[PDB]
RNA sequence: UCCAUGGAUCUCCGAUCGGGAAACCGUAUCCAAGCUCCGUGGCUAGUCUGCGCUCUUUGGACUUUGAAAACUUAGCGAACU
RNA sequence: CGAAACCGAUCGAUCUAGCCAUGAGCAGGUUGAAGAGAGCUCUACAGGCCUUGGAGGACCGAACCCACGUAUGUGGCAAAA
RNA sequence: GCGACUGUUUAUUAAAAACACAGGACUCUGCUAAGUGGUAACACGAUGUAUAGAGUCUGACACCUGCCCGGUGCUGGAAAG
């Protein structure tokens, strides 16, 4: 109930309201997520708008009714990420799960959801990181190079460990000295 | 009292009565004994050693008898190359062709700097990805930043780099990340090392008593 | 002072061997067939958790296979341990402790024992056996066992059915080894 | 259910690298993802394998051919 | 006396600098800049320069959003009858 | 006009039941457990007597704690003396 | 006669032969123990480890404790259906 209103309230106090302009602030009205999430533990993992339900059990000769509850399908699982090069430990349902598999990845997952499927401010900080870092990344190149220089580099990289293994137990042995 | 306990070994605990954190009765008929004081007790001994029994003593948190132990033993020319076979540029890595940034204030940059610090990156914290080098990975490569003028070629042994075949690391948390985003926001004569151990059956004062490590 | 301690037990080590160093702590990998031990480790730098009361030992029955002992508990159940696991030679002390006896009501409570209330003479509204007039227990020809006060029974080898299948997956795990 | 990977390297019974194969889920999310054995079929990644593969194939077809 | 407008002073809790038996206690925030007075050190000694704090002006560093009847939109949701 | 009751949300362990921490209290007088030590006795340990000793949900009995019997009181001194 | 004993109990009509008790037996628990409370985390059990923890019945001490597994529970079992 007007989550929108009260995550952009919060932007905007961290970022100052003399900074945007209207357009600015028409545009912003279109990113903060106006998701209905209640549960606090949705707030701390990546569900992929599933939340709880709560209904009725029916019995099966008397038909009484009495309430109960359904409960999305959260498992704790660490997803590998192509530009932090390591895991990420995440709460997910396996509806995210199987949404990531289709996506390519977390990562992949994370730049082609829009920002107002990210439901959680979390999420939109977690888009945010990874977009940074994908734009850092898309202005860096690689050269490679030939054999010859494959095996001159090699014997560089021989001569300066040796050298530095040397060095450091000749240090060792003249501090004990 | 006849024989106080060590004062480096002694803690002091209260008494629960079977009530947990809430208050309530857990386990029953159980409160109102005598006051106690707990003896801290080495049960692991891991430490390969050599000890003289010098007391056997009283414990009243255990059924066993506890035994004081002290223990008596424990600049060249590098190879700058300028050929390189083949360019490499991760420009479709984003997913989206964009320009750089250094001008209207933008979503991206309002996003920017409301999750940013309070007050290039690819090293110190996290390095090169690998997937970068995935198409043939035991190649030496040299990342570099791409220029808009033509950049030179010389490439020293610094500049060079290769995963080894050790690598084909440490793992991030989903919710616990931004605050750490945030800032992180034989001794002398007069000494002698003691221990407290469960004495077995038939050892008495001036015995040995060994602890053996793997061989 | 020292050194002559040492090299008095330096001279011992060749009447003694590993089976006649009581008190010593070592890895049940380099033990015996027949040992008598106590204060075994289930994981290997953990601490003491098996054999610690008055009295109590354990015996090894089989030798290393696969990194593995067997022992058998003060209770009569065997089980294997890693052999990498610690253990002491021999038994704990005071030996005694099971056979003394009380003679008074206060000596239990010295001990922080409160006062235990039998079911039977207890109210419907406390006790599966409360209620009656005259002494009764309170089911009859087609009645039940004797019940715990949240009615579980604790007669003719009752376990719950969690206590049940862990100790036959731990059975069936153990026969494979 | 199956997905679509790219070997980078040779896998003895899936096949030669610069291939497009079909893996179990829990197989490529939990072994060939983190060692870097096979990336997703999408198109960027695509893309990098087959240039990378073609610079660095370009010296070893020049080395292997002559 | 009184009225209109503008000013000077303007204790404390609620309450938010920290603690707390509400109306009490403890508190020179921190760091760059440039200015009168102050004291002390050092020169070949004359419109000679170089070191400090206290208090003053202008910025920026930390954070203090905050109340409120009914209406609105959501979550959970009885029993008497 | 009138129930006994049922349900939701809060207030109560300053009385009373149990427990936790830190303090305090028990006039006076008896009885004499274990242990220990001189003269007898045993091959010798061991044993008997005597001396010492001061244990106990021990004995008698005030302060203190309780409330077993009778009488008084019954809008009482008192909704329990 | 009843209860072995010292104790405890219906504040305010019942202090007892009722409750407790030291002692006896049976069943469960191999330690991330069983058991208990909570949706869960977690806590007690326990900085304990079968000479230990929990449940049930009987109730010092002496002599004893016979027959029955058809019933109600509880428990073990390779298959076929
Ligand atoms: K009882
Ligand atoms: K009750
Ligand atoms: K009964
Ligand atoms: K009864
Ligand atoms: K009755
Ligand atoms: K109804
Ligand atoms: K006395
Ligand atoms: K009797
Ligand atoms: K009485
Ligand atoms: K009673
Ligand atoms: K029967
Ligand atoms: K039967
Ligand atoms: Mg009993
Ligand atoms: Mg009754
Ligand atoms: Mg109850
Ligand atoms: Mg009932
Ligand atoms: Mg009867
Ligand atoms: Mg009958
Ligand atoms: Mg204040
Ligand atoms: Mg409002
Ligand atoms: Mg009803
Ligand atoms: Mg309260
Ligand atoms: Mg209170
Ligand atoms: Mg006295
Ligand atoms: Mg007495
Ligand atoms: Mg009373
Ligand atoms: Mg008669
Ligand atoms: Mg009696
Ligand atoms: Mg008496
Ligand atoms: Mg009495
Ligand atoms: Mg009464
Ligand atoms: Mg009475
Ligand atoms: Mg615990
Ligand atoms: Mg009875
Ligand atoms: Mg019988």
């Amino acid at each position: 109930a007007f989550r929108g209103k009260e995550m952009m309230k919060k932007l905007v106090k961290k970022v100052g309201a003399e900074n945007i302009t209207p357009e600015l602030k028409e545009k912003l009205k279109a990113c903060v997520p106006d998701t209905k999430v209640v549960m606090g533990r949705a707030k701390r993992g990546l569900y992929a708008g599933r939340h709880i339900q709560y209904g009725n059990r029916v019995s099966e000769d008397g038909g009484n009714k009495s309430r109960r509850c359904w409960k999305p399908n959260v498992q704790e699982k660490r997803l590998f990420s192509y530009i932090f090069d390591s895991h990420i430990k995440v709460k997910v349902t396996t509806h995210a799960l199987r949404c990531i598999d289709k996506a390519g990845g977390i990562d992949e997952y994370l730049l082609k959801t829009p920002y107002q499927k990210m439901d959680t401010e979390m999420g939109l900080y977690w888009k945010t990181k990874v977009e940074a870092r994908y734009a850092e990344l898309g202005q860096m190149e690689v050269a490679f190079f030939n054999p010859e220089d494959e095996a001159k580099l090699e014997q560089g990289f021989k001569d300066l460990n040796i050298a530095k293994k040397d060095a450091r137990r000749e240090a060792r042995r003249t501090f004990r000295k | 009292g006849r024989a106080r306990a060590l004062r480096q070994f002694t803690l002091s605990t209260g008494k629960s009565a079977g009530r947990n954190s809430s208050g309530r009765i857990t386990v029953f008929h159980r409160g109102g004994g005598s006051k106690r004081l707990l003896r801290r007790i080495d049960l692991k001994r891991s430490t390969s050693s050599m000890g003289i029994v010098e007391s056997i003593e009283y414990d009243p948190n255990r059924s066993s008898q506890i035994a004081l132990v002290r223990w008596i033993k424990g600049k060249i020319l590098e190879p700058t190359t300028n050929t390189i076979s083949g360019l490499f540029s991760f420009s479709f890595l984003p997913g989206k062709v964009d320009k750089r940034k250094v001008t209207k204030t933008l979503v991206k940059d309002v996003f920017f700097s409301a999750f940013s610090s309070p007050k290039l990156a690819f090293a110190s914290s996290f390095d090169f990805p690998r997937i970068p080098v995935a198409g043939v990975s035991t190649a030496f490569f040299a990342p570099r930043m791409r220029q808009k003028v033509r950049g030179k070629s010389t490439f020293s042994l610094y500049e060079v780099q290769k995963w080894r075949t050790h690598s084909i690391k440490a793992g991030l948390s989903w919710q616990s990340f931004r605050r750490q985003d945030t800032l992180g926001l034989a001794c002398k004569v007069d000494r002698a090392p003691v221990t407290y151990i469960i004495a077995s059956h038939q050892l008495e004062a001036g015995k040995m008593v060994m602890n053996c490590d793997w061989s | 002072q020292n050194k002559t301690l040492v090299a008095e037990m330096e001279e011992k080590m060749l009447h003694m061997d590993i089976n006649s160093m009581i008190g010593s702590s070592m890895p049940l990998g380099m033990m015996r067939i027949g040992t008598i031990i106590h204060n075994i480790e289930m994981n290997p730098g953990q601490g003491a958790k098996l054999v610690r009361a008055a009295g109590t030992n354990a015996k090894i029955l089989k030798e290393p296979a696969s990194g593995k002992c067997l022992i058998k508990l003060p209770s009569g159940d065997t089980r294997w341990i890693n052999a990498r696991c610690r253990a002491t030679i021999g038994t704990v002390s005071n030996p005694s402790h099971g056979v003394k006896k009380l003679y008074k009501a206060g000596q239990s409570r010295w001990l922080g024992i409160r006062p235990k209330v039998r079911g039977v003479a207890m109210n419907p509204c406390d006790h599966p056996h409360g209620g009656g007039e005259g002494k009764s227990k309170s089911s009859g020809s087609r009645g039940r066992t004797s019940v715990s006060p949240w009615g579980k029974p604790c007669k003719g080898g009752y376990k719950s059915a969690s206590v049940k299948k862990k100790k036959k997956r731990l059975a069936a795990r153990e026969a494979k080894m | 259910r199956k997905l679509e990977v790219i070997l980078t390297t040779g896998i003895e019974k899936l096949g030669k690298g610069g291939e497009t194969v079909k893996v179990a889920p829990g197989y490529f999310r939990n072994h060939l993802m983190p060692k870097l054995l096979a990336v997703p079929n999408i198109d960027k990644y695509a893309h990098l394998i087959r240039e990378q593969r073609k610079m660095r194939n370009y010296e070893e077809v020049k080395e292997e051919v002559k």
